[PDB]
């Protein structure tokens, strides 16, 4: 148990064996490159605690942590390079930068203020962000993705995701560039914020209470939407509406579906809240015409 | 519906050629949204209103959200009095 | 106890007659003008002549057996619109019949425009917020 | 051949071709056929491209 | 009480109401709405209104006329007539596993493309109405067949009459 102080940043370069899976713990930086040479990592830390930083390696991982305690640490940077990667898990208020990364499948864990971007083409099935913690992903190409989120997540995800399940009870916004699936269940419990846009051939949409769901520019064939207390849904569907709206609640559409179908229990409402002054808008026939 | 059919027997009783149903309503989120609440409002009653008999040819209906206020005590909501549906039309002979 | 769901009021046979005459002029009707579509095909839609704009989407609910003139005007003052009139009115008047329920102004302007045919044409200046009717080049 | 948009955002488009090839469109990027494109629009569907032609919805 | 337009979709507490008026016998309010809550009665009051249903094997059926539980030429549904929507979300209730099927029939009056799209509308309407009772979206299908596969001749009135309906089966 030795401190830092007397002691400033100076560069090592050290050599570590083979690794498919990363776990980092600490106040620090990481910064991540891809290339087909040897793997190396190059530790930037003050020499008293060189030693303190350590670089273990047990069945095929890597673990870059806290070493003999945590008496004092200010500034490390941990700069890696390595052929494949299969998990990343990072802990404790610190700062991830990757780019040009290519893989298969593998795992993100964020905890604790892990300020992260990853500007590749990774195609990744899971991904867990703990709390309290922003996440900016350019690019996501996987045929398979399930998100749940327990705590303040601010996130968003650039690519091509074929989602299947979203399930929300915390503080978390999280926003989805381009998406193609083909059945999503959404389900918005306390203060959620999701913002999608893409193609989906059957939604579902549940929001308990203070809730919003931003699901226009995301064309739904399929739309079932059920709105409870002061929460607010945008949708956009295109063949077949179905929405209700219980008490104190606001569903809104922004296109005139073939078929729409719409439900008011207590004091909520459903609005058509389109632009009226659109030179090619359309009118309702003799098969839309609902009167609330 | 009973103060609608009260509407509707007093609406009997004259000639006319157009009616003019316009909705008011109060400032509560923006301006889309209470042009949308009395156009569909506006809607619906003259919907129930030519559902029942009346002799009319030409039923007009807008909603004009919170545009023309006839009170300047504006603190309540749906309970304020500039929050209103007005039906016109003129005797015809 | 057995029964069957549709039990309706009951029924008289000059209205019976009167249905049976219906359905024969009401398919005749679709085969004709079914042939008349695949003959004909049409290029050109209305949606230029007669534009939408604001304060055209306050709706109506009309029934009208007269002439086309005064519920066109109606229907101007209504939207807020000036009137004007092109051409000579023919001393034969031009008889329109509009049954409908809760649709948009333009849309019953375009609906009063396809039942002239070739008699007399709406048009729709937004900029200048003017209704013309113009009558044919006839007699 | 003829491109329809598929999805819309601000700031970029997703296109979808006869053909059923995908299509990412910018403010400014070429695509063939159409031309330049100079105007997005997100609350309405139209691009308007160089040639003087929009691309809209599919009906 | 009982809200008139459909309850504000909550269930409805139908027997402590009657078991707390017949007070000024417990057990005779007991007897009256064990009688009433029963499935027989159900039926019963669903042949008071104009609802056929049929049992064969391990199939039921309900037959419910568009003529009367839906307005003139359009998907709206009839809001006078509640009784018999509720007494069929109430008969179909008993019923948690089974999965539904609802499909739309019109006459030959029309077009092919008009009477498709009034029984799709119609079908479509009628599955909404039973998914915000309770059923979930997973067991619910819905189906607009023209006058493809009619019960009774379209030559003549009442058997025209007899076509237009809305079907729904379960196992």
């Amino acid at each position: 148990e030795v401190k830092k102080q007397g002691t400033s940043s100076t560069r090592q370069f050290r050599q570590v064996s083979s690794f498919n899976q990363i776990v980092v713990q600490g106040r620090l930086n990481v910064n991540l490159h891809t290339g087909y040479n040897k793997p190396e990592v190059m530790l930037r830390g003050d020499p008293r605690d060189l030693v303190q930083v350590r670089t273990i390696v047990k069945q095929n991982t890597l673990y870059v942590s806290l070493g003999q305690g945590y008496p004092d640490y200010g500034a490390v940077t941990v700069d890696i390079k390595t052929k494949f990667l299969n998990r990343f898990r990072y802990e404790g208020a610190g700062v991830v930068t990757g780019n040009n990364l290519r893989t298969s499948y593998l795992d993100l864990y964020l905890a604790n203020e892990g300020t992260t971007r990853l500007a590749g083409n990774i195609g990744l099935q899971k991904l867990e962000a703990v709390g309290n913690g922003v996440t900016q992903i350019n690019g996501v190409s996987s045929r398979n993705l399930q998100i749940v989120l327990k705590g303040d997540p601010k996130v968003l995800i650039s690519g091509f995701v074929n989602l299947r399940q979203l399930d929300m009870y915390g503080k978390g916004t999280l926003s989805l560039y381009w998406i193609k699936s083909d059945t999503l269940t959404i389900r918005a419990k306390k203060a959620a914020k999701i913002q999608l846009a893409g193609i989906v051939n059957r939604l579902d949409v549940e929001l308990w209470d203070f809730a919003q769901f931003k699901g226009k520019y995301l064309r739904a064939q399929r739309s079932f939407v059920k709105t409870h207390d002061k929460s607010v849904a945008e949708i956009s569907a295109v063949n077949h509406q179905s929405s209700l709206a219980t008490d104190a609640s606001d569903i809104y559409y922004y296109n005139l579906s073939k078929t729409r179908a719409d439900f008011m229990a207590f004091n909520g409402s459903v609005l058509d809240m389109r632009e009226w002054g659109q030179s090619d808008l359309k009118d309702f026939d003799r098969y839309n015409k609902q009167f609330p | 519906y009973s103060l609608l059919n009260e509407i509707a027997a007093f609406l009997k009783q004259f000639r006319k050629i157009a009616i003019t149903v316009t909705s008011y309503s109060s400032k509560y989120v923006s301006v889309k949204r209470e042009r949308a609440l009395t156009l569909a409002r506006s809607r619906v009653v003259s919907e129930y209103l030519w559902s029942q008999g009346v002799d009319s040819r030409i039923i007009f209906t807008q909603g004009l959200g919170s545009d023309k206020p006839i009170t300047s005590y504006t603190l309540g909501g749906d309970r304020s009095p500039n929050a209103r549906v007005e039906i016109t039309f003129r005797r015809a002979v | 106890k057995f029964k069957k769901p549709p039990i309706n009021n009951p029924s008289d046979d000059a209205t019976i007659k009167l249905a049976e005459a219906a359905v024969s002029v009401s398919d005749s009707m679709l085969e004709m003008a079914k042939v008349e579509k695949v003959i004909t095909p049409p290029s050109k839609d209305n949606t230029l002549t007669i534009p939408n704009a604001y304060n055209l989407q306050a709706r109506a609910s009309v029934d009208w057996s007269g002439p086309i003139e005064e519920l066109t005007a109606r229907i101007a003052k209504a939207a807020h619109f000036r009137f004007r009139v092109l051409g000579k009115s023919p001393s034969v008047p031009v008889l329109i019949s509009i049954s409908t329920k809760d649709e948009s102004l333009a849309e019953i302007l375009r609906d009063i425009d396809y039942q002239a045919g070739k008699k007399a044409s709406i048009h729709v200046y937004p900029n200048s917020q003017v209704v013309e009717l113009r009558y044919a080049k006839i007699y | 051949i003829i491109y329809y948009i598929q999805a819309v955002i601000p700031g970029r488009a997703w296109l979808i071709g006869s053909n059923g090839s995908t299509l990412t469109v910018r403010e400014g990027s070429k695509i063939p056929g159409y031309g330049m494109v100079k105007l997005i629009d997100s609350l309405q569907g139209r691009i308007l491209t160089s040639s003087g032609q929009v691309i809209k919805f599919s009906q | 009480c009982f809200h008139p337009p459909y309850n504000n979709f909550q269930p409805d507490r139908r027997a402590v109401k009657r078991v707390g008026v017949d007070t000024g016998g417990g057990t005779v309010g007991l007897v009256a709405s064990i009688y009433r809550d029963s499935k027989r009665k159900i039926i019963r009051d669903l042949q008071k209104q104009d609802i056929q249903y049929v049992e064969y094997g391990d199939t039921r059926t309900l037959i419910i006329p568009t003529d009367k539980y839906f307005m003139f030429s359009s998907p709206r549904l009839n809001e006078i007539c509640y009784p018999g929507l509720n007494n069929v979300i109430r008969l179909l209730n008993f019923y948690p596993q089974s999965t539904i099927y609802v499909a739309g029939f019109t006459d030959n009056v029309g077009s092919r493309s008009h009477k498709r799209k009034l029984s799709q509308a119609q079908a479509e309407t009628m599955m909404t109405f039973l998914w915000a009772n309770g059923i979930a979206a997973k067991r619910l299908k819905a189906e607009g067949y023209g006058d493809k596969n009619a019960i009774s001749d379209n030559a003549i009135i009442h058997g025209s009459a007899q076509n237009r309906r809305i079907e729904i089966q379960w196992f």
